[PDB]
């Protein structure tokens, strides 16, 4: 490819798939969502505290939604495994 | 409505760490029926330290009987991940939006799975 | 309970032995700490991520273990877990009684058939450490500077016998020991990491009798003139054939005897 | 006990690399070595050590006297100068020393030099006649006639004069004594003649070395397994019947033995009378459960081990040999075999695929599938108790037995049709170390150094350990680079005797687990699921 | 660092490591034909020689472009220990 993310979707992008904690509430996400071409993932996140409500965002949903339904993609070297559009799993590598 | 269930004992983490600002990935020995499980859970957000006990029970819905895609009350750590590898003592491989888990047991106690489908985790430490 | 050495799983990169003794002493009793070593890749910039400590008592190991498996050990953001070590930093027995320093060592054999014992050569302030796991006895004796030691296996001694050096039957001030075989000799040869506690940066090698009359080598009973010992007799019990008798010696001028040869336990010509 | 090597020459890293230090220990030796033992009106010089006692760390010493000196049995053994390599000439100067029946002296005019055979084939020097040799049928009688022989052997080891090698029995020749020309290893004053062993159809064992190896060309466990517990059945019930206690006797130790229980067993009284012999023979019992508990020693009746030689026909080809041996309890009672064939009452030839092999072998390649063959030319010529290998080849036989030696060695003969010929592997290189030649003569101390020296880097019992352990715990034994390694480090040290090659064994390669067949009970203890661990289980099974 | 101790020790460290790369960069730059007696496996008094003279190796490497090449090649492997030690002393969120 010719065309390709300078440095700061690069940074942006290692953050959001690094990080794995920074969890994003339906706000932020809705927010976020105005700038994606895909729809809403499910939360996956329905509770993190035993006395906390408003179900969460993950970091590596929120990268899931550039990706077409039907696009499958496996980068082996850095774990990463892409399944009907879903960032499924990411270990480190910062390759792919 | 549940497809499994059992009480889990912790017996080492990742990390070893406190504030390491950092998922720590956790390896509970199940009791009973002799089960090995991987689990990434933030500690910062909900604390496990080594030698607590907890149960875990997965279900395919939180509604009762039936209405697939009121169990909140009970358990406190709910999550909804999908199953994408069955194929290893079977072994399970469910992520929950990127936090992978792996569940290695008996092949007898892991039948009832069907190969790309959303489940949820309940959990709660007694 | 055989060894007092604990290994520790997982320690910071970034951190000296001094830190870790100091965290030790703080969690810990006063000073409980002997030796803590932590193993490098390379030659004094390179620390490994486990280490390992030896305590002073068997107590302190237990209640360090018990604070381990509490989680209660957090050093600088990670978690300190305990486990059982190979071998101990260095070969020191775990027991205040054990311990003897300051005592008289003589060499020598019998020389009638009588209750007499023969002094060749008699060595002051030495340091004797009997341990029980690795079944054998060091005797540590300084000669010109250089200390040298003197192992004694179990099964080089056949009888214990339990004597008196000053002459009173009521007293228990000496200890002869029939050896079979000979003992073994060592001898001293010329720190980031390692406290240690103590001056123990060198190691033993195996070197001759250092005797200018070669006593040892000509002397098959060792003898340990000890103070009166109201309970050593309990610590001596655990020799092998152990004798429950009091016996009495005689010391016998034997200064004679001395061979300069390479070749010491030959009758002269 | 042996000295340890810590105890000697302790390693130190001094400057860019690491130096050895010689400790007190090594000195005290060397002073010994030299001054000698002063044992009242007496002091004992250095005379020569024995191949035999380098491995035991053991030196002869004699004391000099106004008539005999050491420097006069040195010169008077032979002239040790015309050497120039340190270990060969000590190697040279203790072989003298072997235990040797005396017999009758040969002059130095019967004497002749006969050419030998050598082929270079890919750029390798491979020689046929190494230690081989001639003698006549009177020669033979004449010797046998001091010894108490009847049945004159066909091949017998001999050494005189500082010659050494087995000589056969030859039916065309010219006078009593025939030389080669690879068999003087140094000139000697002396042409005294004696023999050491003449033959002794034994039969032969399966060793730990040979079940390894043979673990891998095809032969399940199956008939491991029921050989060793039929084994067992024949040697328990050996206690309460006297026809399995003379049977055993009779194909265990000894062909042709006699002894005073040995006659008892076939005509006595009831294993509960006659208590002299009953404790006898539960003593044996708990020697050989104790020895099979050590290291497996399978009894096989169809299998000998016994010497071989060459002769001068070259009529067998690449792969022809022809085997024969005498007749046991089990060959009388039924000669009819296929691969049997009743040549004579008392000696059986055999027509069946017998292999051959040492009883050191770390290397898959050493099994090589021998066909028998029968011919009436050379029964005609008298042989036996003598496996025959063919004159002519590509390469030698011995050599391809680890590089093997006609030095009157036994070798593994079975004629055992359950073996699996089908996988063929090449046999390891024989090429050794460069020798190493001095510039001058030998001094006396050079030699000492040597023989201290011998004491540290000597890993000759360990790799063998290693190699055993290493095989045991990963499949496909003994064909990973692991194993080949560990044969070429064995094969290293086993010639570290006669050239002073260290076999340099590292640190990685040691073993650090046991298995459960093994007296290492303060080292860990691993248990072992091969065919190994299955004999030990079931050994144990029967002993409880 | 996290404080000045860890500094500290992170400068101890540092300066170790280059000791110990200046020492290997030494021991590499001996092999030459002109020190083939030295290196073989014998009897040599001029082990203390040849570590005594320290400033000479920085003259004799200097005035050559083989030996140049060769104690450059030495030091970069040397070095790449030492460049590896950022991973022990920095933090995760570091944005370097």
């Amino acid at each position: 490819n010719l065309l390709s993310l300078g440095q700061d979707s690069l940074t942006a992008a290692y953050l959001v798939n690094v990080e794995k904690n920074c969890y994003l509430n339906r706000a932020q996400m809705q927010q976020l969502q105005m700038y994606c071409p895909f729809q809403l993932p499910p939360p996956a996140i329905i509770k993190a505290s035993p006395s906390s409500t408003e179900p969460q965002w993950t970091g590596m949903q929120l990268f899931g939604m550039l990706f077409p339904p039907g696009f499958d993609y496996t980068y082996p070297l850095n774990n990463v495994v892409v399944s009907n559009g879903e960032l499924l799993s990411f270990s480190e590598g910062s390759a792919w | 409505i549940i497809m499994f269930e059992d009480i889990f004992v912790v017996d080492k983490l990742d990390p070893d760490g406190k504030k390491f600002d950092k998922v720590t990935r956790v390896e509970a020995r199940s009791h009973n029926l002799e089960m090995f499980m991987h689990l990434d859970v933030n500690t910062e957000v909900y604390p496990l330290a080594v030698g607590d006990k907890f149960t875990l029970a997965m279900a395919p819905t939180l509604n009762l009987d039936g209405t697939p895609d009121t169990l909140a009350d009970k358990y406190e750590y709910i999550m909804h991940g999908k199953l994408y590898k069955i194929s290893e003592k079977a072994e399970l491989y469910v992520s929950f939006g990127g936090l992978l888990m792996l569940l290695q047991g008996d092949p007898a106690h892991i039948s009832h799975f069907e190969l790309d489908q959303r489940l949820f985790l309940l959990m709660r430490k007694l | 309970t055989n060894r007092s050495t604990v290994k520790i799983s997982n320690v910071p990169q970034t951190i000296v032995a001094d830190e870790l003794l100091r965290f030790l002493e703080l969690h810990l009793g006063e000073d409980t700490v002997f030796a803590l070593e932590i193993p490098t890749t390379r030659d004094n910039w390179k620390p490994r991520d486990f280490a390992r400590v030896q305590f002073t008592t068997l107590e302190v190991k237990s209640r360090a273990q018990l604070l381990s498996s509490q989680s209660k050990l957090l050093f600088k953001t990670h978690n300190l877990r305990l486990s059982e070590a190979y071998d101990d930093i260095i070969p020191r027995p775990v027991d205040p009684r054990k311990r003897l320093d300051d005592i008289v060592l003589t060499v020598g054999f019998p020389e009638s058939d009588e209750k007499r014992f023969c002094a060749l050569e008699k060595w002051d302030g030495v340091r004797c450490w009997i341990l029980t796991e690795k079944r054998r006895v060091e005797f540590w004796v300084w000669e010109s500077g250089d200390c040298y030691k003197i192992e004694v296996r179990f099964e080089d001694i056949i009888e214990t016998l339990s004597c008196c050096v000053n002459g009173d039957a009521s007293e228990i001030d000496a200890f002869l020991l029939k050896l079979k075989y000979g003992p073994k000799v060592f001898k001293r040869v010329t720190d980031r990491y390692r406290f240690c506690k103590e001056d123990f940066d060198f190691m033993w090698i195996r070197t001759t009798d250092f005797s200018g009359s070669k006593s040892i080598g000509t002397s098959t009973c060792f003898c340990l003139e000890v103070h009166n010992g109201s309970t050593m007799l309990d610590i001596f019990s655990g020799l092998p054939y152990y004798r429950e008798d009091t016996l009495s010696l005689t010391y016998v001028d034997g200064k004679t005897f001395a061979s300069a040869a390479q070749i010491v336990p030959l009758l002269n010509a | 006990s042996k000295l340890p090597a810590n105890a000697l020459s302790v390693n130190s890293k001094e400057g860019y690399f690491v130096k050895p230090s010689r400790t007190n220990i090594y000195n005290r030796v060397l002073s010994i070595l030299g001054e000698g033992i002063t044992v009242g009106p007496k002091r004992f010089e250095f005379l020569a050590f024995s191949a035999s006692q380098l491995r035991g760390n053991s030196v002869w010493m004699f004391a000099s006297n106004e008539k005999v000196k050491a420097e006069d049995i040195r010169e008077w053994m032979g002239c040790f100068r015309k050497i120039r390599s340190i270990s060969k000439c000590a190697a040279r100067m203790g072989q003298l020393f072997s235990a040797s029946r005396q017999t009758l002296i040969v002059r130095a005019q019967d004497v002749e030099q006969i050419p030998d055979i050598e082929v270079t084939t890919d750029g390798a020097d491979y020689c046929f006649s190494d230690g081989i040799g001639k003698i006549s049928l009177a020669f033979a009688k004449q010797v046998a006639q001091k010894c108490g022989l009847s049945h004159v052997p066909s091949a017998f080891q001999i050494r005189y004069g500082g010659y050494k090698g087995v000589i056969a029995v030859d039916r065309s020749s010219f006078r009593k004594l025939s030389l080669r020309d690879s068999m003087l290893k140094f000139d000697s004053n002396n042409r005294m003649l004696n023999v050491t062993r003449w033959t002794e159809s034994m039969p032969c064992f399966l060793n730990r070395e040979i079940i390894c190896l043979l673990s891998t060309l095809g032969i399940e466990d199956a008939m491991f397994e029921a050989m060793q517990a039929v084994h067992l059945s024949m040697l328990g019930n050996m206690l309460e019947d006297r026809d399995a206690a003379l049977n055993v006797l009779q194909k265990l130790s000894g062909e042709n033995s006699k002894n005073l229980l040995v006659k008892m067993l076939l005509q006595g009284y009831a294993p509960s009378s006659e208590p002299y012999l009953s404790m006898m023979l539960r003593v044996h019992h708990e020697s050989q459960l104790s020895e099979l508990k050590s290291r497996c020693r399978i009894l096989v009746p169809k299998g000998r081990i016994l010497i071989g030689c060459m002769d001068e026909m070259g009529i067998l080809e690449y792969g022809q040999v022809y085997v024969r041996v005498t007749l046991t309890k089990a060959e009388l009672k039924s000669r009819d075999q296929s691969y049997f064939r009743k040549i004579d009452e008392e000696t059986s030839v055999v027509i069946g695929k017998v292999v051959v092999t040492k009883n050191p072998c770390l290397h898959p390649g050493d099994i090589r599938v021998l066909d028998a063959i029968y011919e009436v030319h050379f029964e005609e010529k008298g042989y036996l108790d003598c496996i025959i290998f063919p004159q002519k080849g590509e390469r030698p036989h011995p050599n391809e037995c680890s590089g093997g030696d006609l030095d009157g060695d036994q070798f593994f003969v079975s004629w055992d049709e359950k073996i699996i010929p089908s996988e063929m592997d090449p046999p390891m290189d024989y090429a050794g170390s460069r020798p190493r030649l001095m510039d001058h003569d030998v001094t006396l101390e050079e030699i000492h150094k040597f023989f201290v020296d011998y004491m540290i880097s000597d890993t000759l019992g360990v790799i063998s350990t290693a190699h055993l352990v290493h095989a045991d715990r990963d499949p496909e034994k003994a064909r990973s680079q692991k194993c080949l390694e560990l044969a070429n480090l064995h094969s290293r040290a086993v010639d570290f005797a006669k050239t002073g090659a260290p076999a340099e064994m590292p640190y990685a390669l040691k073993p650090r687990e046991f298995p459960d067949f093994l007296e290492r009970f303060e080292k860990p203890t691993y248990i072992s699921e091969s065919v190994f661990g299955k004999l030990y289980r079931a050994v144990k099974s029967s002993l409880a | 660092s996290s404080d000045l101790q860890s500094r500290k020790n992170l400068t101890e460290e540092i300066s170790y490591g280059l000791r110990e790369a200046e020492q290997v960069c030494n021991k590499q730059q001996l092999m030459v034909e002109s020190w083939r007696d030295f290196l073989a496996v014998n009897g040599e008094d001029k082990e203390e020689d040849s570590v005594s003279d320290l400033a000479r190796f920085c003259y004799e490497r200097q005035k050559s472009a083989t030996l140049s090449e060769l104690a450059v090649s030495a030091f970069k492997d040397a070095y790449r220990d030492v460049q590896a030690l950022a991973y022990r002393y920095g933090d995760q969120s570091n944005s370097f």
